[PDB]
């Protein structure tokens, strides 16, 4: 049987520099 | 800033640019970029309203730019720039922009999206996708790489899913940014894909529709990890689908490009090399002698035996699924004994988790099974004692959940 080895939302951001 | 807000507050149109422009500057200041003090002048509503429709490009552009910045802060100051309405704006600036206001535009809008689900979410149904895919028939590379990453964003975040029915519509464009010359481009084109190849096998076979899977098994030879690591992520997510789904990852020839993986001086990438393994010998009898005949299952063996626990983790399932085809075919088992596998697989009983226990000790009984069919027409029981592993499948009945006692019970019982 197949299986996966989390739900986190890690803010992706970018400024203009 | 006293000065500069109420030089924004002008009717004078220089000297409403010139404020902006003062703003832009302050807010691309190359450290510590004074957003919360902007956000306290209040000036954010007026920075919007040069964003209009009928507004100088000039105008537009700076002010993009600096709510852009704005929204690459904390979730708080994004929530300013989201809650001015400026969204459906930078959208509509993606029709009536220049290439370089539309660059401005996109790169707000994977702030916003970057920021949470909500706001990820948000975006989309503000009908966002759509003049976005239209940004990538441009010639400006800057244009494409920035929409690359926002539209990344979009595809981005689990609990929930965004909406598949709108991010899918990317398929056919992440299909030709793939083959790009950008680095930068290739990567975040990649995690895009990642992301909507991570879900049910509708999702993994609108993937394998527009023809991404063969072009990504190129990838995983690429010189860069940034680019190898979501490349095998989005290969890794095919293969969790059905036999036929996997069989086209394999046809593709990503057996021999996963014997080079596992040498990866990145220890995550011999990981998922291994878990993608794992759910190819998860397959039928022929997709586990396709691994076998790549040569897989002396590295699998020793990464069983030597490397960190969470890569030995995966391994183990790999080693564990092919065994399965040893009922079918019984050959598999002797080669996977053969290889030196038994006494790694006990080995890991003394330190494994109980899910992890259980897959090693289902291979244990397939090797027994076979070792126990290869006396009818016991050498495995012997390897397995040798191994210290019957002391170690006997203790694994002090376990307080009850299906690893029972199996464990088992086994015990009958071969030994």
């Amino acid at each position: 049987r197949k299986h996966k080895f989390s739900t986190w939302a890690l803010p992706n951001k970018r400024r203009r520099i | 800033l006293p000065q500069m807000t109420q030089q924004l507050n002008s009717d004078d149109m220089q000297e409403q640019l010139s404020a902006t422009v003062k703003f832009r500057q302050i807010l691309s200041r190359e450290h510590r970029p004074p957003i919360d003090v902007v956000i306290q002048a209040g000036v954010v509503p007026r920075l919007v309203e040069f964003m209009r429709e009928n507004q100088p490009e000039m105008l537009q552009l700076e002010a993009a730019w600096a709510l852009t910045n704005i929204a690459s802060g904390t979730s708080a100051q994004t929530k300013v720039v989201v809650d001015a309405d400026a969204v459906p704006l930078f959208i509509q600036l993606l029709y009536t922009g220049s290439v370089e206001v539309k660059e401005q535009a996109i790169w707000a809008l994977g702030n916003v999206a970057g920021d949470s689900t909500d706001y990820r979410d948000y975006v989309l149904q503000c009908n966002a996708m759509e003049p976005i895919l239209g940004l990538f028939n441009s010639n400006k590379p800057s244009l494409i790489r920035t929409a690359t990453w926002t539209l990344s964003n979009l595809c981005r975040g689990k609990k929930p899913q965004p909406d598949w029915s709108v991010v899918s519509q990317a398929l056919p464009t992440l299909a030709k940014l793939i083959y790009s010359m950008d680095t930068e481009t290739l990567v975040d084109a990649c995690w895009a894909i990642s992301y909507l190849s991570d879900g049910p096998q509708e999702a993994i076979q609108a993937v394998i529709d527009v023809r991404i899977p063969k072009r990504l098994v190129e990838l995983l030879s690429h010189e860069s990890t940034l680019v190898q690591t979501p490349a095998l992520r989005a290969v890794g997510n095919i293969v969790t689908g059905n036999d036929l789904q996997t069989q086209v990852v394999i046809n593709a020839g990503v057996l021999p490009a996963l014997r080079l993986l596992l040498s990866s001086p990145k220890e995550n990438i011999k990981k998922e090399a291994c878990w993608t393994i794992s759910n190819i010998t998860a397959g039928n009898t022929e997709q586990i002698q396709a691994v076998i005949d790549a040569n897989l299952i002396p590295p699998l063996v020793k990464l069983l035996e030597v490397a960190e626990y969470k890569t030995k983790k995966e391994a183990c399932w790999a080693i564990s699924n092919a065994s399965s085809g040893g009922l079918q075919r019984p050959d598999i088992i002797r080669y996977l004994v053969s290889q030196g596998c038994i006494k790694p697989l006990c080995d890991l009983l003394e330190i494994a988790d109980n899910r992890i226990i259980e897959v090693t000790l289902d291979a244990l009984e397939n090797i027994l099974k076979m070792g126990e069919a290869d006396k009818e027409a016991n050498e495995n029981a012997d390897f397995i004692e040798k191994a210290g592993g019957m002391e170690k499948i006997f203790n694994c009945q002090q376990n307080e959940n009850d299906k690893i006692y029972e199996k464990a019970y088992k086994i015990i019982e009958t071969y030994f």
